[PDB]
């Protein structure tokens, strides 16, 4: 049951790291 | 061929371009050239000595001796420059014998035909896509219709556009998706709708309304730092805004 | 005319509006949460319910919720025109965002119209 | 092909990169949070169990990351919001950019030091 | 303008949802104990007292109202010929549908098990 929430917590965590080096990404590459 | 030149005080600057052929190879990339250099020069001297002596396939854009038209916007360490304007009479990092070099390469957010040489046809379609031509009745007056030095005064600063595209190529909402109209359209529209002999800036303004108008400017100064004529870009973004806002 | 005319006028509107608000809201909230008397090792049920048995933090809480969560879900719109490349994704995304957003302040509505202290 | 370079441009286009990754972190966070909040209409035990395994170290840098997320994009979107309501807003960006530089570092700083005895005092 | 798009795009969107809503509903109270013959104002009372149930209701209600009352303006549309009739009817049939959500709302989030 808390295992559940912090697996959120380690998901969140995850989403937001992935967004900002994808943020970094498409703002550097040419495309 | 023969021999190059005689240089008379040089630094042997070095220049990184970033070279692409559109048909012989598709197989791009840098290329690392030596020149000399003087107090008096500019990068438009350097690339011309690049182009006469040691390469000749390196194609690029340029007019003017120094009436400024800006038909050689190009990326230079970064920023976008006019590459005829860069100055390289401030090289104080020449005199302790580190190896300088520049990097230049087209600006982006434009397709590329060549080195150096973009397609421009996109920026000048969403030029003249805001309707960037004064429209009026029907029946001129025949002695120049009225307009006050104070209505003049207001139009002014957006009136000295040369249409290089320095600003547009260095917006992020312009390198993202969809489609921004751009710093230089919006810039060439605020001429027209703060112009009071029109009759169309409303239409103009409903034109800029969109999803993709002037809402989309995330407020980077990007074009304001690039612009080589000094036009405060985003400000007269903001004026749009504001004229949006308050009618 | 791609949308509902003058929609982005008043989306750019409400971001600067509810960023005015949200200064005062969000950061009064993190201010009293982490930094009052002994920040997150004081929280427990009795502290939120001491606190929500009153109307000043209850329309506290009900504000932030209802302001963050439009706000958020604006710009994560605007994040996601200018980030996605096909019409599909950005439709499917927008809807997982609207999805999304909808059932937590469904959620957050619920809890703080509903709560009781007295649970057990 | 894709060419991977960095375009060194304005100050305010940094600013405006850590605007959008700061609010996209506060927004993931809040539909988290508003979850295990809402685990407050279920049980008392069922909220203390939650949120004390919210009071880890772990989580306490996170708490000041969060902190200063915040504290960022709230500066900053005052910024913006003077720029677009205030006529001589375009004019002052880097003066305001260097003053909301200053006010969260002093913020920022004294919200550390807080949040650090806090932690300092319960180990 | 896309007014139309929207209404087509939200009747499908509300039919997937209410597929699982209504059918659920149906289901537990005609065929799972004794059907109606079990319901009373005690089984309501020990049935909202649960958010599943609160929040499952809360959703049908607004969600079967909307879309009841989109396909119902489609009908008028469809029927009325003359303008001011299609004018008066659009008018009742809004009329209706906000007193109907207004009670409803009303008396789920008002509703206390302990009332006499
Ligand atoms: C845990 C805490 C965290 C908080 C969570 C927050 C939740 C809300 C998040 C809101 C914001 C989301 C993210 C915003 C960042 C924007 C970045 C970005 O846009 O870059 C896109 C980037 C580039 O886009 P692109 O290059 O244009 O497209 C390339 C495609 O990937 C290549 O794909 P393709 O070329 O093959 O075609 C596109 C394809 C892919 O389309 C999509 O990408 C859609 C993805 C969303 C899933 C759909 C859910 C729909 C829900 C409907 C409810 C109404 O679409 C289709 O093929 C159609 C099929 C999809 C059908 C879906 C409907 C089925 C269910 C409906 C009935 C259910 C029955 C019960 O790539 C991505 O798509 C990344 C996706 C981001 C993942 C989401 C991250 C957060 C959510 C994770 C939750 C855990
Ligand atoms: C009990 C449980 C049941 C649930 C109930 C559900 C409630 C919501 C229902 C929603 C949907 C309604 C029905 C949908 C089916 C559509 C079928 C259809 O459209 O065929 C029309 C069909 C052919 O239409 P048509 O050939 O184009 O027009 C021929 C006219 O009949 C010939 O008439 P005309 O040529 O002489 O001129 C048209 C005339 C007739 O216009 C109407 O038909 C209007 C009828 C609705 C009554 C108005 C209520 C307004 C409420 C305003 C609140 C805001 O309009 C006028 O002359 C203007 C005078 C009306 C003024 C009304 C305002 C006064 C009160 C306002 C202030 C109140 C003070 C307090 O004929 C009908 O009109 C049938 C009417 C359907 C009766 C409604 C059935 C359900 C409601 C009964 C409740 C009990
Ligand atoms: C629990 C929740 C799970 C957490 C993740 C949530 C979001 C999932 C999206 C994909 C993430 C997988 C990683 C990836 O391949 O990113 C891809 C590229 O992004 C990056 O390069 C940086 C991300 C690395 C993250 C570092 C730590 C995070 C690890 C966990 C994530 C995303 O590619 P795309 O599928 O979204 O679309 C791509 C993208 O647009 C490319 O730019 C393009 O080349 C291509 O055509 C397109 O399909
Ligand atoms: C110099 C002058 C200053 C001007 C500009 C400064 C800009 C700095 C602001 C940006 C810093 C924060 C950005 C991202 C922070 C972050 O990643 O936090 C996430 C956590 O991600 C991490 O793992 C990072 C851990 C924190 C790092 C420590 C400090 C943050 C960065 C400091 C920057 C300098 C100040 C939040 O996770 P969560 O929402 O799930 O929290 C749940 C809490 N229960
Ligand atoms: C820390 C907490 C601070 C929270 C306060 C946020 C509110 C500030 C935003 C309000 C914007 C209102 C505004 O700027 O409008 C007028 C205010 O004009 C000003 O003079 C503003 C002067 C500077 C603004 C000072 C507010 C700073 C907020 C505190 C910052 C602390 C960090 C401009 O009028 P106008 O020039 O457009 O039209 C004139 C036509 N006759
Ligand atoms: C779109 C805009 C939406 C606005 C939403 C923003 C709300 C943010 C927080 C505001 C909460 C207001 C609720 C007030 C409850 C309260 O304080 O009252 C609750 C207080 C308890 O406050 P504390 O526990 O925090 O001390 O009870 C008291 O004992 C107060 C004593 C007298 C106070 C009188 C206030 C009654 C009404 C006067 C309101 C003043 C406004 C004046 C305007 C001209
Ligand atoms: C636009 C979207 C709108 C959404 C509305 C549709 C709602 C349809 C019905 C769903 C109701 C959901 C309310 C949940 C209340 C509940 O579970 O609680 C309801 C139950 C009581 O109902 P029962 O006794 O009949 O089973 O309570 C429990 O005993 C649950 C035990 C612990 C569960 C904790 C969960 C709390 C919140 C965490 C949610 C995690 C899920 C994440 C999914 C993304
Ligand atoms: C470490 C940081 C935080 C902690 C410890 C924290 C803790 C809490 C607590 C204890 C509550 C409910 C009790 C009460 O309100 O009195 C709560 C609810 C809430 N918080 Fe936070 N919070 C934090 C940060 C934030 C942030 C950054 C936001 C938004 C930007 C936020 C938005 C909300 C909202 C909207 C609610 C209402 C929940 C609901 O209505 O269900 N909180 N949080
Ligand atoms: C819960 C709190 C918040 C959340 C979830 C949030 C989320 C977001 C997101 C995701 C964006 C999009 C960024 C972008 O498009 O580049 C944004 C923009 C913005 N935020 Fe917030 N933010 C929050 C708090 C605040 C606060 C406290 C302010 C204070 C002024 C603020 C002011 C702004 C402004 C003005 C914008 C518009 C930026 C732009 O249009 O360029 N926000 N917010
Ligand atoms: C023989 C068939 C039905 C019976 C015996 C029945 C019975 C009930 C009962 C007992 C309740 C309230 C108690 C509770 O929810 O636990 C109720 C409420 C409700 N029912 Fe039904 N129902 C039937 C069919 C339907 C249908 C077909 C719909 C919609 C398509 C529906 C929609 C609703 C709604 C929206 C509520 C909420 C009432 C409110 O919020 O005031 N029911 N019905
Ligand atoms: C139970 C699952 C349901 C599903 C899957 C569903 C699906 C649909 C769909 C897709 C339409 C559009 C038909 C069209 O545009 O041609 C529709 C129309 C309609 N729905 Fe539903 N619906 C459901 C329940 C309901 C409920 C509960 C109500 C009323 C309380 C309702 C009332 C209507 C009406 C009146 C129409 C108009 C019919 C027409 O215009 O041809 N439906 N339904
Ligand atoms: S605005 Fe300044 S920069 Fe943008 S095009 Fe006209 S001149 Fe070149
Ligand atoms: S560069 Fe781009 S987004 Fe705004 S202010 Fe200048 S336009
Ligand atoms: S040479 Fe024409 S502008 Fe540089």
């Amino acid at each position: 049951m808390v295992l559940f929430f912090e697996i959120l917590l380690v998901a969140a965590v995850l989403v937001i790291t992935w967004f900002a080096v994808y943020a970094l990404y498409r703002l550097v590459t040419d495309e | 061929p023969e021999l190059p030149p005689v240089p008379e005080g040089a630094v042997m600057v070095t220049l990184k371009i970033a070279r692409f052929n559109p048909e012989n190879p598709d197989a791009a990339g840098w290329q690392s050239f030596r020149v000399p250099c003087l107090p008096s020069d500019r990068l438009l001297n350097l690339l011309h000595y690049v182009k006469w002596y040691l390469d000749g396939t390196l194609t690029f854009r340029r007019s003017c001796a120094h009436g400024v038209c800006g038909s050689d916007a190009m990326r230079i360490n970064g920023v976008n420059r006019l590459a005829c304007k860069v100055l390289m009479r401030d090289m104080l990092p020449k005199n302790p014998n580190k190896q300088l070099t520049i990097t230049i390469e087209p600006i982006r957010g434009l397709p590329v035909e060549k080195d150096l040489v973009v397609n421009m046809e996109p920026f000048f379609d969403a030029y003249r896509a805001v309707k960037p031509f004064l429209v009026t009745s029907g029946n001129p007056p025949t002695k120049e219709r009225i307009q006050s030095p104070t209505d003049r005064a207001r139009y002014d600063d957006t009136t000295k556009c040369i249409l290089c595209a320095c600003c547009t190529t260095s917006c992020p909402v312009y390198w993202s998706e969809g489609s921004y109209f751009g710093p230089a359209a919006i810039v060439n529209a605020h001429r027209f709708i703060f112009d009071s002999r029109d009759e169309a800036a409303a239409e103009r303004l409903d034109i800029l309304n969109e999803v993709d108008g002037v809402w989309r400017c995330r407020t980077t100064f990007n074009c304001t730092e690039a612009c080589p004529r000094g036009i405060q870009v985003t400000q007269a973004i903001q004026e749009v805004k504001r004229a949006l806002m308050f009618a | 005319p791609r949308g509902i005319p003058y929609f982005e006028k008043y989306a750019w509107l409400f971001m600067r509006f509810s960023g005015i608000a949200l200064v005062f809201l969000a950061l009064g909230h993190l201010f009293i949460m982490l930094m009052w008397q002994d920040g997150v090792y004081r929280i427990d049920f009795n502290y939120v319910a001491e606190r929500w048995a009153s109307p000043f933090w209850q329309i506290w809480d009900m504000a932030l919720l209802w302001l963050a969560m439009i706000h958020g879900a604006n710009g994560m719109r605007t994040i996601i025109g200018d980030y996605a490349r096909k019409n599909v994704t950005k439709f499917w995304l927008n809807s997982l965002l609207l999805l999304a957003t909808g059932f937590t302040l469904v959620l957050g509505s619920y809890v703080l119209v509903t709560f009781d202290a007295n649970i057990s | 092909t894709r060419r991977r370079t960095l375009y060194r441009g304005d100050p305010g286009m940094w600013s405006w990169v850590l605007h959008r990754i700061t609010g996209a972190t506060i927004f993931f966070f809040l539909f988290v949070h508003v979850l295990d909040t809402a685990l407050v209409r279920v049980s008392p035990q069922a909220y203390n169990e939650v949120i004390e395994t919210y009071k880890t170290p772990i989580v306490g840098l996170m708490e000041i990351g969060l902190v200063a997320a915040v504290l960022f994009h709230a500066l900053n979107g005052i910024r913006v919001i003077l720029i677009d309501f205030w006529a001589k807003g375009p004019r002052y960006q880097r003066q305001m950019l260097a003053v909301i530089a200053g006010l969260f570092l002093v913020i920022f700083i004294a919200a550390v030091g807080v949040i650090g005895m806090h932690m300092v005092e319960r180990f």
